[PDB]
């Protein structure tokens, strides 16, 4: 059962990294870890591969791999993989939502919280920087542009969010620059 | 079932209360950014909402064209 795993793993690799030269540098990673036991460094190469959100699950598929005696600190350094959705009500508190948001349709990517105010009413509830706002109102927001989702946002007295946990922030900082990825704990710079 | 992407569009503007009369018009969001002033005109929508609809069109055809960077909006 183990060509089972090998082969589930050469596919999901085959479709959701583009360019060879990329794959060969994951399976050399894993492949120097694999050597070495050193998961601190098998994270910290993985992140510079797994740079996309849409890349991420390799995460999950490279961790039944890990054994189990680096199975926490792999969890401490990978972004939270849980799919689960948090759903929020935040009201209109003299120092507002507390929170500072970016993406959108005409950047061809989500809707990310980029800056959380600490202490504020965001995170009273929970919110975090990297959570992908997935559904305002009740409703997706996958065909808003940045400036409509701010408008939806201010429709009513209260806002419902709800959140899927990414851990990753889109980054292009003028129009010239293809979009690209960081995680959080780089970005906050 | 989601909302279409008309519904949340309107949604998003206040305008919500003309999803009845563009579904009976058969205007999905991709026939709304065909409409001009007097094409909203012909379906009697009046001076205030048509230049509310219109300025949303418009600055969503503008950023799809040019998205510029990406920028944090505090709330
Ligand atoms: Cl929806």
């Amino acid at each position: 059962m183990d060509r089972k795993v090998a082969r589930e793993f050469r596919h999901k690799v085959d479709f959701l990294i583009e360019n060879d030269a990329e794959k060969d540098y994951l399976y050399d990673v894993l492949r120097m870890y694999h050597q070495t036991m050193d998961v601190a460094v098998l994270v910290g190469d993985l992140k510079l591969v797994i740079n996309e959100p849409s890349r991420l699950p390799l995460f999950d598929a490279i961790r039944p791999l890990i054994p189990l005696k680096h199975q926490v600190e792999y969890d401490q350094l990978t972004p939270r993989r849980s799919r689960k959705l948090k759903e929020v009500r935040l009201d209109r508190h003299p120092e507002g939502l507390g929170l500072s948001v970016r993406g959108g349709l005409e950047f061809g990517c989500g809707l990310f919280i980029s800056h959380l105010i600490k202490g504020g009413q965001a995170d009273s509830v929970g919110l975090q920087v990297g959570d992908e706002i997935v559904r305002i109102n009740g409703y997706s927001i996958s065909s808003c542009t940045h400036e409509e989702v701010i408008n939806l946002i201010r429709t009513k007295k209260t806002v419902s969010i709800k959140v899927r946990h990414i851990g990753l922030i889109p980054v292009k900082s003028s129009p010239d620059e293809p979009l690209t990825w960081q995680y959080v704990d780089q970005f906050v710079s | 079932v989601d909302a279409t992407p008309l519904e949340v569009f309107l949604q998003s503007q206040h305008l919500e209360e003309f999803l009845p009369i563009f579904m009976r018009e058969q205007i999905d969001l991709e026939a709304l950014l065909l409409c001009s002033d007097e094409d909203l005109q012909n379906i009697h929508m009046q001076l205030g909402p048509r230049k509310k609809v219109l300025s949303a069109i418009d600055k969503r055809k503008q950023v799809l064209q040019q998205p510029g960077q990406l920028v944090d909006t505090s709330l």
